[PDB]
């Protein structure tokens, strides 16, 4: 991928602001790469919610390494887009914008589709019960005598 | 609480302990029937091991 | 986190909302700071009611240390977002203002992120009432003569 | 924390206003200090119905000490922000102003929250009726005669 | 097909947007056909869940060999009007535009039309469950004794 760095999702995300790309003739000021950067940062400590959130392989910068800027962001090829739109959308207040509809949906599109396969695999069966019987068809277990689940 | 005490005195600041084993020897063991129990089951059934064991 | 005190909440908070950052040319007298810093102490232990309102971890600046700016605010990493996007909220109207949508949106959503770990382990299902039987098949409560649940 | 004096509810509230602060130039003014207090004093003895309101532990100021200003108020941490959020909507009419919808909801959301412990308190089951047997199966209760509940 | 490249995408939804094309007097400096290259990149990998998503045979670009642009797309005859009528959708925030509606009608078929055969094909019936008999009537199983379904 071309987007490697948190310095890439976040000039992505300017220019899909129209707030700093070549289309436009403007720059980015090293300020808002900075704000920029602390914003995805917060932002995604509150998607990851310590492993109970969304997991997607984002890689926070430590305090020691000095320039945050210039990392790996970590993610997979899958969560760029929607990882750099809904910044866009939380950095257009700074500038008192307001993103489009379209960057508006495309963030709700991306995060919905960042945790489907967490979903998928967050949906899991409780074990049987501590009371219900095995039953008289397991034979191996009424033979070894297992004749209730175990539960928990 | 006070009707469980055992030992006249606490322990207090500077208190030696004395150690009672000074030398190696086998050891005499006495005690009241009821003092050291067995406690036995069955390995559970439903075992992440004894899987396909009979 | 680049964001370790509570001068660093109010600083976030002030550029969200657009009025003060590190870009700007215009800044906010340490007077305001002071008082958007009561706001936010104000804000926590409303929050935070006495124990059993929302737990964060965050801890309260007393008066015998002089400067409340300074003190860390104790947060995790993953609830400064909610803490300044309320923040920046809340005040909001000192300068004549309204914080936008997204501010709002993004201020439900974290300081619903903030309550769902204590909502979790608040559910909990009272106890057997002191009249209902053990029945007959506990062994233990059999071998014990229990023959009622304690209850309370 | 450090709102701890009426004096320092008012200029709260008259902050959160808009009408004396340093976000605006402007100052505080006697007058509207001395008015904002007799509001003060007025809707806090409206909500304390005599030991039988909203029960915050508010210091209602006698007639002894010449300046009510300065004296401290005796809030907990938890209510200083409901307290001069409905202060702040309650005094805007004076400069024929209209508190803004933040406001408003804050002081909605601060008042629920002043009376949710106490209505948690509150929340008593009466008695069993006089005209209840005890039951057969209360064991000491009958073989002491108390054959039905006292009730009231 | 004479779009042939992923350029050549980026191209044609220029110019369906009318921001730039063959015709025009003015023309996108290369660093913005850069970043419409990044971004059909991008959305391709969010479309295709490393194989969980929708399927179309595009081929990603290796960062080794250096230009994304004028590397063939790998995609079927029928796939490109979807893929650059989303793209032109996708990018058009970029020049502070919004895709007419006709675009994004277009854009909508033909997301649907291409994951509608990977549909068709995903729409699988799960075997028989382990504990359902085989039936008597099959003979054949009767006579092997396999009574039962294995199931998963």
């Amino acid at each position: 991928m071309q987007i490697k760095t948190k310095g890439d999702l976040v000039r992505a995300a300017l220019r899909k602001l129209g707030v700093a790309s070549d289309a436009t003739l403007t720059d980015v000021e090293p300020q808002s790469m900075q704000d920029a950067v602390d914003d995805l940062e917060a932002m995604m400590a509150e998607w990851y919610q310590d492993g109970k959130g969304i997991i997607t392989g984002y890689v926070f910068s430590d305090d020691e390494n000095p320039p945050a800027e210039g990392d790996d962001h970590g993610l997979r090829s899958s969560a760029v887009s929607a990882v750099f739109h809904n910044l866009a959308c939380r950095i257009a207040p700074d500038y008192a914008l307001e993103a489009t509809a379209k960057i508006i949906a495309t963030a709700k599109y991306g995060k919905e589709l960042l945790y489907k396969q967490t979903a998928i695999s967050r949906a899991k069966r409780a074990p049987y019960p501590s009371r219900m019987p095995t039953g008289s068809g397991n034979s191996f277990a009424n033979l070894n005598e297992w004749h209730y689940f175990p539960g928990e | 609480q006070r009707a469980y005490a055992n030992v006249n005195t606490s322990l207090a600041d500077a208190m030696a302990v004395n150690i009672l084993n000074v030398k190696d020897a086998r050891t005499n063991v006495f005690w009241a029937d009821d003092a050291i129990r067995i406690v036995s089951q069955p390995i559970p059934a439903n075992h992440e091991l004894f899987a396909g064991m009979k």
